[PDB]
Order: C-alpha cells, then sequence, then structure tokens
C-alpha cells in the first residue's frame, strides 16, 4: 500500500482518486490518501468548490516514486510533486497516519473495476501523450486540446493522442477510395495496429486513457478520441477475434462506470448507433449493447 | 460552406467553380419478368459537370458496362461520379482547376471529398439552391449522344451556346435554369415552345435555337408561364 500525503488543504475541493471521490472543506485538517493498492497506474483529480471551472489532475504510477500534493497559492492549484528524500517521506507517511488525518482508499475486494478500466493504460505511454519529461507524473485538465484539434495553440500543453482521421490519405489508399472508406480494416490493421501502435494492447490503452480523461476532466478532445477509436474498430469488416471480444468487455465497464446524469455530454449518439446497430461488428458487442439498452435507451 | 441565395452572385466571380450533378449517372427502365417479377435494366447515363461562369459543360457518359457484375449500384454510382470528377480535375492544367466544387446532392460530399484528398485546397460544398440539372437529358443533343454511346466517353459543350457574347454569366445561368426548370416541369410543352417556329434553327454546334434578344424575352415569358401554370394545376390554385 502507498500513501499520497497532502501538505494541507487550504481551499475547499472535491478530490478524486481513481474512480472514487470525496470532499474536503476549506482549511480542513486533511493530509492525504492512505492505503492505495499499489497498481500500475492511478489518477488524482480536483475540482475546486468555489470555481468548478478547470477540473485537473495527475496520472501517476506509485512504483515510479514517492508523490505528494501541495497547494500553490500563486497558481491556485493543488500541485503534485515528487519527494526524492525517501527517509523524509517515510517520516511523514508513518506519522501522518499516526495522526489519522488521511482518508483510506476504499477498495471493496469484490470490486475489480479500476483494473478493468485501466488494464491496458500504461504510465510510459501516458508520458508520450502528455509530454513533460522532467516529471514522472502527468498533468491533464478539462481545457487541454489534442494535437489533432490543434491542426483544425500551445503545443507543450497538448494531448498527443494518435491522430485518427477517416478522410485523410493515411486512412485511404489511392485506388481503394470506396473500399477503404466503407471498410476501414486497412486503416485499422495495417496503418494503426501494425504501423503505429504495434499491438492491440497499446491501442486499447490509449482508448482507455482517452475515456478516463473524458470522464474525469470533461476533456472534449479526449471524448472525440475515445469515440474515434471505437468507430475505427466497429467500421472494420476484418478484426481479430480476441480484439472484438476484448472490446466488448472494455466498453461494458466504461459504460457501467459512466455517471448516469452525464450521458447527454459523454456519449455521441451517432457513433453508438452505428457501432451497435449498423456496423460490421453490430453483432459482436453483446454485453455493451445490453448494458447500453438497459441503462441509456434514450440515446438509441 | 453550403451555397444559397445570399451569396448567389459569388457563383460568377473569378474563382473557378464546378457544379456536379449525379442524378443521371445510374438510370434504369423498370420492366416485368417472365415469372411476373419486376426487373431493372440499366441504360447509359452521364455526369453533369458545369463551370457556371463560362458555360463549359464536361458531360461524362456513363456506359452501362460499368455496372456489370456490380452490387449496390446506387451507392457505387456516387463513388463512380467522384472518381470521374477527380480524374477530370487531374486532367486540367493547374490554372484551370476549380477552387470549389458544388454538388447538387449531399450524398456526393463524402465520396467526392475522399477522391479529392490529393487536392486539399479545393472546397467541396453542398448547395441550398434547387437546381434543375436532372433535366439535362431533356436537351435533345445531350440525350442523343448519351444514348448512342457504345463505350465510356467525355463530350464537351458550351451549354450557353454563344449567349455570353451578348449577356452576362449571371443572366445566362438564369436563362439556363429557367429553361431546365421548364423542361423538368412539363417537358413536352417546353419543347413545343422552343421548336414552334421552324424558321428559328439550332446551329450545328449549339444546343438551343438562335433566338434574337427580343425572341428570348418572349421565350422566357412563355417558360415562366408554363412553370406557373403547372404550379396552379398541381396545387389547385
Ligand atoms: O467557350 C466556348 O464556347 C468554347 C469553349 O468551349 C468549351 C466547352 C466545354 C469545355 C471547354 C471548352
Amino acid at each position: 500500500m502507498n500513501t499520497v500525503p497532502f501538505t494541507s488543504a487550504p481551499i475547499e475541493v472535491t478530490i478524486g482518486i481513481d474512480q472514487y471521490s470525496f470532499n474536503v472543506k476549506e482549511n480542513q485538517p486533511f493530509h492525504g490518501i492512505k492505503d492505495i493498492p499499489i497498481g500500475h497506474v492511478h489518477v488524482i483529480h480536483f475540482q475546486h468548490a468555489d470555481n468548478s471551472s478547470m477540473r485537473y489532475g495527475y496520472w501517476f504510477d506509485c512504483r515510479m516514486g514517492n508523490f505528494y500534493i501541495q497547494y500553490d497559492p500563486k497558481d491556485g492549484l493543488y500541485k503534485m510533486m515528487e519527494e526524492r528524500d525517501g527517509a523524509k517521506f517515510e517520516n511523514i507517511v508513518h506519522n501522518f497516519k499516526e495522526r489519522q488525518m488521511m482518508v483510506s482508499y476504499p477498495k471493496i475486494d469484490e470490486d475489480d473495476t479500476w483494473y478493468n478500466l485501466t488494464e491496458f493504460v500504461q504510465m510510459d505511454k501516458i508520458r508520450k501523450i502528455v509530454r513533460k519529461d522532467e516529471n514522472q507524473f502527468s498533468y491533464v485538465d478539462s481545457s487541454m486540446t489534442t494535437v489533432q484539434e490543434n491542426e483544425l495553440s500551445d503545443p507543450a500543453h497538448s494531448l498527443n493522442y494518435t491522430v485518427i482521421n477517416f478522410k485523410s490519405r493515411e486512412a485511404i489508399r489511392p485506388g481503394h477510395e470506396m473500399e477503404d472508406f466503407l471498410d476501414k480494416s486497412y486503416y485499422l490493421n495495417t496503418v494503426m495496429l501494425q504501423g503505429i501502435f504495434k499491438n492491440s494492447s497499446n491501442y486499447f490503452g490509449e482508448l482507455q486513457f482517452a475515456f478516463l480523461n473524458a470522464m474525469f476532466f470533461g476533456n472534449y478532445g479526449s471524448s472525440l478520441q475515445w469515440h474515434a477509436m471505437i468507430e475505427l474498430i466497429c467500421s472494420s469488416a476484418t478484426v481479430p477475434k480476441h480484439m472484438l471480444d476484448k472490446l466488448d468487455e472494455i466498453l461494458y465497464y466504461q459504460i457501467k462506470t459512466l455517471p448516469e446524469q452525464y450521458s447527454d455530454i459523454l456519449l455521441n449518439e451517432r457513433v453508438w448507433n452505428i457501432c451497435l446497430y449498423s456496423s460490421f461488428q453490430k453483432n459482436s458487442l453483446h454485453n455493451t449493447e445490453k448494458i447500453m439498452e438497459n441503462k441509456y435507451p434514450e440515446l438509441l | 460552406g453550403a451555397m444559397n441565395s445570399s451569396n448567389y452572385a459569388e457563383l460568377f466571380n473569378n474563382d473557378i467553380k464546378l457544379f456536379v450533378d449525379d442524378t443521371n449517372v445510374y438510370r434504369v427502365t423498370v420492366h416485368k419478368t417472365f415469372e411476373g417479377n419486376v426487373a431493372t435494366k440499366a441504360i447509359n447515363g452521364c455526369i453533369f459537370t458545369l463551370n457556371p461562369k463560362t458555360g463549359h459543360l464536361f458531360l461524362k457518359i456513363i456506359h452501362t458496362s460499368v455496372w456489370a457484375g456490380q452490387k449496390r449500384l446506387s451507392q457505387l454510382a456516387k463513388w463512380k461520379t467522384a472518381e470521374e470528377v477527380s480524374a477530370l480535375v487531374r486532367s486540367l492544367p493547374k490554372e484551370e482547376q476549380p477552387k470549389q466544387i458544388i454538388v447538387t446532392r449531399k450524398a456526393m460530399l463524402d465520396p467526392l471529398e475522399v477522391h479529392m484528398l490529393d487536392f486539399p485546397n479545393i472546397a467541396i460544398r453542398p448547395t441550398e439552391l434547387r437546381l434543375p440539372f436532372s433535366a439535362a437529358m431533356s436537351i435533345d443533343k445531350l440525350s442523343d449522344v448519351v444514348m448512342k454511346a457504345t463505350e465510356p466517353q467525355m463530350v464537351l459543350f458550351n451549354i450557353y451556346d454563344d449567349w455570353l457574347d451578348r449577356i452576362s454569366s449571371y443572366t445566362a445561368f438564369s436563362r439556363l435554369t429557367l429553361l431546365l426548370r421548364a423542361l423538368k416541369t412539363n417537358e413536352e410543352s417546353a419543347k413545343m415552345i422552343l421548336l414552334s417556329d421552324p424558321t428559328i434553327t439550332i446551329k450545328s454546334y449549339h444546343l438551343w435555337p438562335s433566338f434574337t434578344d427580343e425572341q428570348w424575352i418572349t421565350i422566357e415569358s412563355q417558360m415562366r408561364d408554363l412553370i406557373l401554370t403547372e404550379y396552379g394545376r398541381k396545387y389547385n390554385v
């Protein structure tokens, strides 16, 4: 188990840790989160009570170092930092617990939800999408645009998702215009899987990361990417069988976790009707289709 | 963006543009089989591609052989249209290539955009004008060359004859669309209006009769009356 201590909590805030959330009052004696299952990936996110504008947070792998949060009264946000003095860090986190001003990460043992949402999500791939090499953790917020979106304005502060554009030369072989537009299997299998992602694990990892940034931060470009990566698979007549079966599982847990009152803004009706009812893989997403019809029939 | 009547004069500025109409690409007769079924047989079609400033009509004849052994022909027809228009653009010198292509049917947008990926600076747009280019096959000389074709073929015409010697491209386009709307609304009566004086002839290289300026005013009036007459008949007005 790891700990993410907080120096203090000067401003009232809603704090997320993975799929969980809790509130902290202004200047409440709060000193962080204890009992965190070491994983391969985690996210800590924030939405200020006095200004729900800018949700923001930090992706981090507990195995890559000792991380803490400190409020910056100049920039006005909770910042993640890394503590390089391990003995100092053990001195805090073996005490702050001994003071009991930390909340306990509350993992129900039946609940495998977080690795079903992040199995393929990796921190080394996150740091390629979010380029800030001097830190081992990665900042994302509600307003960050994607590299693709920038091509249609601070590149340093962008989300470097893999560009997917169905009406581009990358997607369409000269001489195969109709074929490749109506059946995107070339673009999926040769261009994306073989050429760029190298395997389906890296593809699913970006898809999962995009979903979680859309949900946790309301990041619009992330939502676009999530949907585009689903639509590319569903619009392909030829997809490995392991990939389809795995996609159904991945999407089912995303739909299950989605806040019910957030469906008007996190689900694109066009994409979902195409994937479930019209696409080559309409009959391959059995569990996702079943949760979508019984949870969000209004969208369909 | 989409075209309409606010920015309507723009069609006749100096930026080259091309209307594309695909409504006559895939054409059939609908007939009954020996088992009592109904079956289609394709007949020759055409792509109608028109630069409205110059009157230059690039009429690509679509021979029935292009459909042989193909499925989902209405869908294929849009992609075939897109393929041929892209080829037309590539065959033109750069200073003759359009800056915009306006499609009369929104279903042509994605096929044309995909075939035109090599030309990122050519805008592909729908329009909100209801243009009567489907009635191109009511123009006798166009119909004849389409139905006589035994192979794919590209035929060129100035669809304005010599009118630009005397009137503007705006005025010529208005005359064209009036004639074609009339032919679409009541083809046989519209043809009667045009052919009723056998002493006014069609030049060998023209599509329309050699009317004087005053005769065109009379013809245009008779065409407007035909269209209004049919409206009244249709809606009991
Ligand atoms: O302007 C004219 O009448 C002679 C040129 O006519 C053309 C017609 C179609 C394509 C190219 C030229």
